[PDB]
């Protein structure tokens, strides 16, 4: 954790240690009167809020890259799709065809007089 | 874990087959009762083709 | 409503309107349900049918809620629809009331940590202690198979987890995912005020407070005769029940 | 002879003999014992004693 | 009657069907929703009884 | 617990070993020696029959 | 509860379950590397099993 605003770092790769690798992420932070565009980490940090939902964390804990995932969910609407909707699309129409016939047998045909073998 | 994940169509599942393979069995015997009565209606008379239009 | 999934409650309802409409069509089609309604007058022609659409639908609802209706099928074509709807609703109810035993008493969702070694393995739950403390000094100077490993974390992330008060140790647990190693007499005060915090382990060590005097003082004996006089009289417990009282907190079960 | 015997450690010694090459005479240990520190005489008994 | 209506409610509470299964759809809904009531009360009873 | 007291190594009034025991006991319970001896003598067949 | 509850397990399950339960009697062979193992080990159970 540097104190100034100037950071100097170097790599010494004189020979076959050349294949060594390292990558960093510095973050410009301010003294802990965080006022605006400053999500206050509890580690003396006032970071800029352009680095929110960016994936890369800037504080020790992932404070800034946390609670950025929002969707909408339900009950049986979890499976309403192209694949699982093949059964609910057909079998809710099978019951509907059986219900139009059952009204047609009930209304046009009574239950009483003389109707053996009828429909 | 002995937790939740309530029963779905993967767990009970196969009584929706044996229901649907029991009603289709019952439609085929509903026709078999419709035919065996026509032979008992042929106790007196004709070859039971005109009865399948009038009674139905 | 839980022990069956919210899709398979709809496959019951489509079957309860499905079978109750298949039973109606077969009972009108079958020439053996059409019976003579007069036993005492056998040789008449008033041949009727007792399957309406009310009579067919509350057969399928009547056999689903295990009570049953009057409505008994008489032809063989409708005793196979009725006989397989009884086996359908025998398996639905038996699978419901067996899974419902697991959604009333199965367990409580316990904390992922339960002791010191459950922090020693689970690197998801973050540690914590206070800087300039006898807790931090305890893990810095102990070596028994866990407490060096717990200090293997906090030495590497000293700017992260080690805080400067007991107040910041409360706030990091209230906000972050933190497991602050507090002394066990201010855990017995904070958990009395905040009913959302807890002591998840036992006591790691055993120590105690003091009225510390300089090295070679004529008071370390005059204070402990006064402390033990306050403890035999029980006056060190009227003072602890006064301040560690709290606003009360439910155990609830 | 040594035709009286059988077992895992006789099937082993027949197959160590086809690799090295030697003739062997099986003689059971007369102590009927394996080997231990007596801690009185300070000596060994059994098969360790005949080694 | 008021006697026969309370013998439906006690009968359908104990899973033992009575002699007077209702006609007249307005009473089939009362009889149908009391069947689903006593289905859940008993199946929560016998699942917690263990 | 009705009250709370403890076990002290008694020394005569004016003994110089008293501080030498005081500093010493604080060493064992931070090394963990007073806890490992506590677990060794206060542990037995801890009633596994009610379960 | 009378179809699937548990199997009646053995009262012992390991070395320390013999170290507590004095009802179940121990045993080993004289002149053996098992008896010599408990005679010369000291790690918190195997001296108690040789006690
Ligand atoms: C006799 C008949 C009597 C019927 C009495 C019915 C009375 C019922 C009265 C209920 C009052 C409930 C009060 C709260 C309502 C909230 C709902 C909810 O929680 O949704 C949850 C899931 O919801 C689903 O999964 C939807 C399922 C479809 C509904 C099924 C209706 C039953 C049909 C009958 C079939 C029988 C037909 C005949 C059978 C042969 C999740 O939703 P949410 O996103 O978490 O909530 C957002 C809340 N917010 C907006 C405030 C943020
Ligand atoms: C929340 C509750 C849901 C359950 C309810 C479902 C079952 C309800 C269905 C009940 C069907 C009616 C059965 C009555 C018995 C037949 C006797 C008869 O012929 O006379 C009837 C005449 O009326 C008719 O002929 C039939 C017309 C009614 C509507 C047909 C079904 C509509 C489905 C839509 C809804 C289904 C969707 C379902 C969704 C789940 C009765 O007439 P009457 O007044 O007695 O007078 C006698 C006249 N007569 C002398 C000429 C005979
Ligand atoms: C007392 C009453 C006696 C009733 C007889 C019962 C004994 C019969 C038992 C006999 C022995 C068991 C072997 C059955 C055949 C084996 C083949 C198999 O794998 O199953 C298959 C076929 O099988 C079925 O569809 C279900 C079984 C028969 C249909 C329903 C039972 C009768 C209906 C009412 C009878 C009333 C009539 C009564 C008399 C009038 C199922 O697999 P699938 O089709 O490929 O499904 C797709 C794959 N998937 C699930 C992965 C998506
Ligand atoms: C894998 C196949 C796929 C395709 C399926 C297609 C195959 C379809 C096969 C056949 C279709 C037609 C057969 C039935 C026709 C009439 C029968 C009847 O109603 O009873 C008649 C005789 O019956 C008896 O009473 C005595 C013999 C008993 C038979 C039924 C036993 C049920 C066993 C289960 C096995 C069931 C056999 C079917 C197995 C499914 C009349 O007797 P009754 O009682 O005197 O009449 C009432 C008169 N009363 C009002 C005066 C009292
Ligand atoms: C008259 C008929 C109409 C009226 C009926 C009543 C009306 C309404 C009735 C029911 C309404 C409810 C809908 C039914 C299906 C829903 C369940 C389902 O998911 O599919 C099931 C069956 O689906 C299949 O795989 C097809 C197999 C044959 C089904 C048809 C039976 C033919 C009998 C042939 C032989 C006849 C022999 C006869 C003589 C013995 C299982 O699918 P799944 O693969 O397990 O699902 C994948 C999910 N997973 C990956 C998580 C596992
Ligand atoms: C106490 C509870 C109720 C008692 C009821 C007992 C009844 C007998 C019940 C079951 C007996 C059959 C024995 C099967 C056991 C072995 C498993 C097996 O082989 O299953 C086979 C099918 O088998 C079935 O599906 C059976 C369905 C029979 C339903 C009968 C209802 C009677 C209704 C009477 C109405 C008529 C009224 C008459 C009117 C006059 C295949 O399954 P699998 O291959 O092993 O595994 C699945 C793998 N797979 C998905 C790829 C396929
Ligand atoms: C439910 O539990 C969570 C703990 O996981 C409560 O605390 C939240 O925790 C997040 C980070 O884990 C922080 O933003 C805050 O400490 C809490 N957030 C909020 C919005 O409260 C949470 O309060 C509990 N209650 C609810 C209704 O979610
Ligand atoms: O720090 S101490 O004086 N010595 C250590 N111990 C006991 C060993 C647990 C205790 C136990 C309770 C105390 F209050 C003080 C001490
Ligand atoms: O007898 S002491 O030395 N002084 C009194 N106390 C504290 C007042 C509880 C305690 C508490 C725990 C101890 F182990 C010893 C003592
Ligand atoms: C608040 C702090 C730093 C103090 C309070 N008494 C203990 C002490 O005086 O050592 C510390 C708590 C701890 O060590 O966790
Ligand atoms: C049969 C006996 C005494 C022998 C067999 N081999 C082991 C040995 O030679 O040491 C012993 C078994 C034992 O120690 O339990
Ligand atoms: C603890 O946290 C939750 C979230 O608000 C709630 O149950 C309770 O109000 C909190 N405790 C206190 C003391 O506010």
């Amino acid at each position: 954790m540097l104190k100034t605003g100037v950071g100097v770092i170097r790599m010494w790769a004189d020979e076959g240690s050349r294949l060594s690798r390292f990558r960093m992420l510095f973050t410009s932070f301010v003294e802990p009167p965080c006022t605006s565009s400053t999500f206050f980490c509890h580690s003396n940090m006032c970071i800029n809020n352009s680095l929110v939902c960016n994936g890369v964390q800037n504080c020790a804990y992932p404070w800034d890259e946390n609670h950025c995932k929002e969707k909408k969910k339900a009950g049986l609407f979890e499976q309403i799709t192209k694949t699982h909707g093949t059964i609910i699309g057909v079998t809710s129409g099978i019951v509907l065809v059986l219900l139009i016939i059952s009204i047609l047998v009930q209304v046009k045909q009574p239950r009483k007089k003389v109707m053996a073998c009828k429909t | 874990s002995k937790e939740a994940s309530a029963l779905g169509v993967q767990n009970i599942g196969g009584i929706f087959i044996v229901l649907a393979a029991g009603l289709v069995l019952s439609v085929f015997v509903a026709v078999g009762e419709f035919l065996y009565k026509s032979k008992k209606n042929a106790q007196l008379e004709k070859r039971s083709f005109c009865s399948a239009m009038v009674e139905e | 409503l839980n022990p069956l999934s919210p899709d398979i409650w709809m496959y019951v309802l489509l079957a309860c309107l499905g079978v109750s409409c298949v039973l109606f069509v077969i009972a009108r089609f079958s020439p053996y349900e059409w019976y003579n309604p007069h036993p005492c007058n056998p040789d008449s022609d008033v041949v009727e049918n007792n399957f309406t659409l009310l009579n067919s639908f509350w057969f399928g609802v009547g056999a689903l809620m295990q009570q049953g209706s009057e409505l008994m099928p008489k032809a063989l074509s409708t005793r196979i629809v009725g006989g397989i709807w009884w086996f359908f609703t025998l398996i639905i109810i038996s699978s419901y009331t067996a899974n419902l035993a697991a959604f009333l008493t199965v367990e409580r969702m316990e904390s992922p940590i339960d002791s010191a070694d459950d922090l020693a393995k689970q690197t998801k739950i973050e540690y914590g202690a206070v800087e300039d403390g006898a807790t931090m000094t305890f893990f810095k100077k102990s070596k028994i198979s866990t407490y060096d490993k717990m200090w293997a974390f906090m030495s590497s992330r000293r700017q992260s987890v080690l805080v400067k008060s007991n107040e910041e140790g409360i706030q990091r647990v209230l906000t972050s995912d933190y497991a602050f190693l507090m002394e066990s007499t201010t855990i017995e005060f904070v958990t009395q005020r905040n009913c959302n915090l807890t002591q998840i382990g036992g006591l790691i060590d055993s120590k105690g407070y003091g009225v510390g005097t300089p090295m070679g003082s004529p008071y370390r004996d005059k204070i402990t005769i006064a402390i033990l006089q306050l403890q035999e009289e029980g006056k060190l417990h009227m003072m602890k029940e006064k301040w560690w009282r709290g606003n009360g907190c439910p155990e609830e079960e | 002879g040594n035709d009286r015997f059988e077992g895992y450690c006789i099937d082993l010694l027949r197959e160590l003999s086809t690799i090295l090459g030697f003739t062997y005479e099986i003689r059971l240990v007369e102590d009927g014992k394996y080997g231990a520190q007596d801690d009185v005489n300070g000596q060994w008994n059994g098969m360790v004693r005949e080694l």
